[PDB]
This record gives structure tokens, C-alpha cells and sequence, in this order.
């Protein structure tokens, strides 16, 4: 039952670069 | 309202995302054996989208996604299901419906005996 509350952060170039290498995609 | 479909994939680089997670230490939850931990991302003003990363230590773990608009009225953006996060980063976006809150739902429920080390980012862009 716990509950966190988190302040997202802007998205950056490099963030994006990481994420985005070798990506698979995936349905549901 | 309408609501635009999620886009979620998946990367491999599982060690090297859990190091930079693990940089900061507010990054990382502990779900107990049989819990669930909602996470509340409140949408930002200056971004039109929420992204999420997310992954886990040698367990699965069920997730999902709704939206809170801002008791309460809640859709349904991912359907909570077992994830293989453990194996690989699992990762997604979705385009801002509205002013309101995210709620990721990291799902433990299933589990009698493991507890679940949760690593994530949320973050908003344009
Ligand atoms: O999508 C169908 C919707 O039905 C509503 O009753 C629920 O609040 C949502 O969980 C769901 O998204």
C-alpha cells in the first residue's frame, strides 16, 4: 500500500542517446 | 476525453543503467514480499510526455500504468502484467492526456517470499 511521489526530470540528449541504444520494442 | 496509445520497449545494457540509477539512491524501491508501491509522477507544465525506465534485480515484477485526473477518475495507460525487467531495461513513454498524475504500479503482490529491488527513472519532455 505504499506511495511515493516523484517530480519527473526533463528528458535529456544523453539521456535519450542510452535509452534508444540497441531498443527493442515490446506490446501489451 | 481520448486517450493516445503508450510506446514501450525494451534495451539490454541492464548493468550499466542500474550503476547510473544506483548514483543516486532515492532511484531505488524496495517492494516487500506480497506489495505493491504506486508511484506518483505528477505531470510536468513545461512537458507534453512522460517517459519511464525501469528494472530489477533477479525477479520479475508486475507493471503498470494509469492516469489520475486532476474519488477520483483513473484510465488505464499500461495494463499492470509480469515484466522479465530483471533480464532486460523496460522502458515507455505516453503522450500527456490531460493536467493530472501518473501512477506507475510496481506490482509485488504474486510474490510470497522475494521481495523486489526496483531501479526506475520518470522523466517529462516536449
Ligand atoms: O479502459 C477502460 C477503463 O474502464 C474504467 O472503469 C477504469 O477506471 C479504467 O481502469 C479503464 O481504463
Amino acid at each position: 500500500g505504499l506511495t511515493i511521489e516523484a517530480e519527473p526530470t526533463e528528458l535529456s540528449y544523453q539521456d535519450a542517446l542510452e535509452m534508444l541504444a540497441e531498443s527493442k520494442p515490446v506490446s501489451t | 476525453p481520448v486517450i493516445a496509445a503508450p510506446s514501450m520497449w525494451t534495451r539490454p545494457q541492464i548493468r550499466d543503467f542500474k550503476e547510473k540509477i544506483r548514483q543516486d539512491s532515492d532511484s531505488v524501491i524496495t517492494v516487500g514480499r506480497g506489495e505493491v508501491v504506486t508511484v506518483r509522477v505528477p505531470t510536468h507544465e513545461e512537458g507534453s510526455y512522460l517517459f519511464w525506465e525501469f528494472a530489477t534485480d533477479n525477479y520479475d515484477i508486475g507493471f503498470g500504468v494509469y492516469f489520475e485526473w486532476t474519488k477520483p477518475v483513473l484510465d488505464e495507460i499500461v495494463p499492470v502484467y509480469r515484466r522479465d525487467c530483471h533480464e532486460e531495461v523496460y522502458a515507455g513513454s505516453h503522450q500527456y492526456p490531460g493536467r493530472g498524475v501518473y501512477l506507475l504500479k510496481f506490482d509485488n503482490s504474486y510474490s510470497l517470499w522475494r521481495s523486489k529491488s526496483v531501479y526506475y527513472r520518470v522523466y517529462y519532455t516536449r
